[PDB]
């Protein structure tokens, strides 16, 4: 076991008290927003992620996926609940240990690619290594190798504004990989990729996990890839989990036309 | 009026100048000797050599465009022709010290003012005070504390030129996109690295705008400094005003404006073959050192 | 000066102000009457009502916080206590005019700079000039065109406070994302609609920082406006500097600071119950308006020195209680001389001739009329505290660290001091540091406190000899001054237009002892007008003699 | 016929002359970038789009799709070639006619969603109607109806930063639709959508074209949707077209492993 999540909850806006009460009754998200304006990002999310596992997360746009990934990295704090990473509540971590965790344990990939315009690809790709005080030489080469795996080594000297959506997405992905952490949080890193390069990246991930038994959380909307690589799948709706199976979801499901 | 604020202020300034006399005199002597030595080094450097070196530096910094280096050469030649070289050197040392101190105390202050919403609400009134209070009223206490000379002018110029850098640094560091900040945090980047790698390089626009404002305000606060003994081109303006000769006052003001434009262009060229340019600039600095020795 | 830029500029300025007087005369009259009406309206409304209204508006604009409103009430009531209400009203007048014009001419200009990479470079040097060039140099021609009053203060404040608005507006219009601009273009958004819907709202941060900068600069540029007749707290600052009294100077400055913070808050509340709130605000403004709705002459110009203050106040009273309506205006020296020369002012009584104002008399003189001395007994020379052993210039050896203290460059006193340092030998190696009069007075006061030796280039009459105990130094060679006289001055053409006051000014005369008595009366605390009343009651026959 | 494109070409960076010569020989994109740094966005793209047709465009990330869409709307000008829209070279249009065209003829949807943070959803969704001087009432309601079709009517009062990727994408899509133009340029408007909502939007588009015979250009990386709705398909590589068929591509193709 690598990660635990217990009664995790994060509610945005204000009037959080009445909204939390409403969900405690079990009212839907839209009515709660109508009364209070507080959009329940995620409610009573409780589960476990083991090591060397591609925990794919899936759900409707507006179901609380990116929020969960952010909470795991504690970029935002929940209103109620506990996130344990190696038997260590991230909310009870002093800045130094949190920093070591964010550098080595887990690295994140965003929907918007979180890219620095003022830095080339080779300087964004090795940002996660500069902060670790890695020398110029090894980090330079690790970034180059990651880009070559992502088919961007010819653009290493260019800037993001000189690039498209797919190449920027691959840049974010490589920046996450170059750091070679023990956990890879990934929020739709394949949304803007062609099938061929998408499958290249899937094979990349499978190789990584096979050799380096490495935890990966992979948000996705494509059923095909989740089944191909997802050793375990979690489906979300309106901020709550509905099933956390691997391949039985296609056989047994509570009104999941999501699959068909 | 009924509330004797004037008496309280007079008593406070009397007490402070009678108590802090040692420090004020010490800093007066040290700053005066140091700045006069700076001016001596600058003036001993012949004016033609200084003009040539600065024009070459503008050439190196501008690439192929010549309007700026040509204007620099022309303006400094005009100044040296009108006999305002030593005055210009004094004005340079004063302005450079004032702007340097203002930047050094503003950029960190603006940064720590961005990281705290309490410091912002504590410093906004202070900046408003330091920038709205007339420089004439900084003539009295600075003179009473430091005494006539150069240091009071630097003190007043700093007081009047800090606010722009402070405000623009705060604004630029408060404007960088949250997504980039989240990205940097997610890779474990301390405030130091997140500041030297992300916020400052993207806020450079506003920061250097505030620096330009700082420099222009320091230069505008030169007559008020020549009114408390600070030598330079403010003395020329004051003499013109008393003699009512618009020509000499205008000449001094144009020298000021030329200096402002040159400094502003050099600073702006910091916002955004290089080995050879570095080598040539090093050679020029060595020549300046010879001239100081010569 | 091989190249004669000085002569070129002086000739050009003479020619231009000789050719372009009419239209500028009409506009200066129009703007002066407009601004005077605004200030009169703002002063008619009682101070309590305006304080209540401003704190009410602060409450409405702040919401549930109570910092800004309490600060407003506290500061404004404080000012009303210190007696700086009318000055505050005049300062509000000129500051709002300067800021409004500056913003109006900057934001469009900043946008133009942002939409044309040419205009940016064509205007940036102009902004540098306007923001860095000393305001004094074009102060004198500004007085030539716009004449004394609020108008040139407005002009100078504008051309000193416009650059920041412009620059930060340009940045804000340039620092917005290009992707959003592409999106707005794809939807057929004219530059106007894209400017009002996308550009301005996103640039408001930088633009409003620029506006705050503009307001602070225009508030700093009050003294440079108050030395050319503009009323307000700048006059207080100048009179405090002359008196070397940091109390009054700090009070006026802190009043300016309070006004700056008030305006800045009320403006920053424009970056980002409602109907009740708005109706209450309109009712407050209506109440302000309701509350507001509740012969021979002569215009004189004088300087912010105690001597001339006493003289002019005495003259003004003698005129008023003998059928006049006087308009006295406190200016700088050279500004006053120019105003008298150009005929805008009907005369001045402050010509310390022929050794103190010799440069001014020489440059002018062909465009004024010297009516003769009005007080004899004035002296100029070196001055040393009465407690020092030295009693003549010939005995100065190593005092004041071989450093004289000046008054201001170009003043005839400093020229005479330079001549003295070359005529003698004991102090050939002494120095002469040019400063302002305020700095000299403050240094003298501190040295007296610390009992330390000091030598200054002073004159009598003056408050130094009353507030401190000093002594003149002997000048056997007479290179410094010989009991110069204060002389009356009028504009060329008063004998024909207003002779009923020419008689007074040519017949005007009264002794230095009286001036020192009046200054002594003032310094104890009495207002100058009461001092004039007292001395005229004691010296009525002389007053009747002048008429 | 609605649109013509003849020898359309757009080359970025500088040294465009030698790069254009290189492509005239037929050298690949990466070598050209290596020598010159000029990335050939698109080369000698020549084709025709008829009215009432979903011309789907597809290709590898880094093949020149968004550039083509931008060129059609003349947000950027080509180095060589002609774009005709209703027998009217957009490059020879004075500002007023271009403005009428951009308002009524064609509306664009971007990969990055091109959203205004300072405006709510209801104010971004009706931006294309504010500029047309449409009254508040009709535009308000058209925007609301579009949002309801996009399942965002509960978020009409929120701001984009209070929203996720999918909802922002649907906002951009609705803003394009609310304007009800004759041409819909769409650059991966379904990349960040769940299958269910994706299929809702596909049915939306098919309805629009069926009733209102309306031209749609739809960039995509998903095989499934292009086949479901694409009446005609164009595939791109390294900046050049390779086939512009509708459904024969699956039968005949020059080394298009791109498709199953
Ligand atoms: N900064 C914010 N302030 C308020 N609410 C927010 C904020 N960021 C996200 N939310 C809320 O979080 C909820 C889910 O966010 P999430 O980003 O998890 O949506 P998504 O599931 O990520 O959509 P997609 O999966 O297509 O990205 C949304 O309903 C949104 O209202
Ligand atoms: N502003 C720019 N400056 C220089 N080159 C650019 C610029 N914008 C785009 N490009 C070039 O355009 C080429 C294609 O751009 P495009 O946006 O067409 O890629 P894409 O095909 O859109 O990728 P995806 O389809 O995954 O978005 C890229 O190779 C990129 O280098």
């Amino acid at each position: 076991v690598k990660i635990k999540i217990e009664h995790l909850t994060k509610i945005f806006g204000k009037r959080i008290k009445t909204a939390l009460t409403m969900v405690e009754k079990g009212e839907p998200k839209n009515e709660i927003l109508k009364k209070t304006g507080a959009t329940v990002g995620v409610y009573d999310t409780n589960f476990e992620i083991n090591e060397g596992e591609i925990f794919v997360i899936m759900g409707l746009s507006g179901s609380g996926k990116s929020t969960l990934l952010r909470l795991l990295n504690r970029l935002i704090e929940p209103t109620s609940g506990k996130i344990f990473i190696d038997n260590q509540d991230v909310a009870t971590l002093n800045k130094e240990d949190l920093l070591q965790v964010r550098r080595k344990t887990m690295s994140m990939v965003f929907q918007n690619f979180g890219l620095f315009p003022h830095r080339t690809i080779l300087e964004n790709t090795e940002y996660g290594l500069e902060v670790q005080n890695v020398p110029k030489e090894e980090r330079r080469k690790r970034a180059e190798k990651a880009l070559d795996n992502a088919n961007l080594l010819d653009f290493k000297d260019q800037y993001p504004k000189q690039l498209s959506g797919g190449m920027q997405q691959r840049v974010g992905l490589a920046r996450a990989l170059a750091n070679d952490p023990e956990i890879l949080l990934m929020d739709q890193a394949f949304s803007a990729l062609d099938p061929l390069i998408r499958r290249e990246m899937q094979d990349e991930l499978l190789e990584l996990q096979a050799k380096f038994q490495k935890t990966i959380i992979f948000v996705s909307h494509d059923l095909n890839e989740a089944l191909r690589i997802g050793d375990r799948i979690a489906i979300m709706k309106d901020g709550k989990i509905m099933q956390i199976g691997t391949g039985e979801e296609i056989l047994t499901n509570p009104a999941n036309d999501y699959v068909k | 009026g009924q509330v004797p604020i004037a008496n309280w202020v007079s008593s406070a300034t009397d007490w402070i100048t009678s108590t802090f006399s040692s420090g004020f005199d010490v800093i007066q002597k040290s700053g005066t000797v140091l700045m006069n030595g700076i001016t001596g080094a600058l003036t001993a450097v012949p004016f033609w050599l200084m003009i040539a070196v600065v024009t070459i530096l503008a050439i190196l910094v501008s690439g192929k465009k010549i309007a700026f280096p040509l204007f620099t050469f022309i303006g400094l030649s005009l100044i040296a022709n009108q006999g305002l070289w030593s005055d210009l050197m004094s004005t340079i040392t004063l302005v450079l010290l004032s702007s340097l101190l203002s930047i050094i105390i503003g950029v960190p202050l603006g940064i720590w003012m961005a990281k705290s919403d309490l410091v912002a609400k504590i410093v906004q009134p202070i900046l408003d005070f330091m920038q709205t209070m007339p420089g004439f009223v900084y003539l009295i206490p600075a003179v009473a504390f430091f005494g006539i000379g150069v240091v009071p002018g630097v003190f007043a110029s700093v007081i009047f030129a800090l606010p722009p850098t402070v405000r623009m640094t705060n604004l630029g560091i408060r404007q960088v996109s949250t997504e980039l900040v989240e990205a940097a945090d997610s890779f474990g980047s301390t405030a130091r690295q997140k500041l030297f790698k992300l916020e400052f390089p993207l806020a450079k626009g506003t920061i250097m705008a505030g620096v330009n404002q700082t420099i222009m305000l320091a230069l505008s606060m030169v007559v008020i400094a020549s009114m408390i003994g600070a030598p330079g081109l403010g003395r020329g303006v004051l003499a013109a005003v008393q003699s009512a000769d618009i020509g000499k006052g205008f000449v001094s003001g144009i020298s000021l404006v030329i200096l402002a434009i040159i400094i502003d262009r050099f600073t702006q060229k910091l916002n955004v073959v290089k080995k050879w340019k570095r080598g040539i600039a090093l050679v020029s600095l060595l020549a300046l050192i010879i001239g100081a020795f010569s």
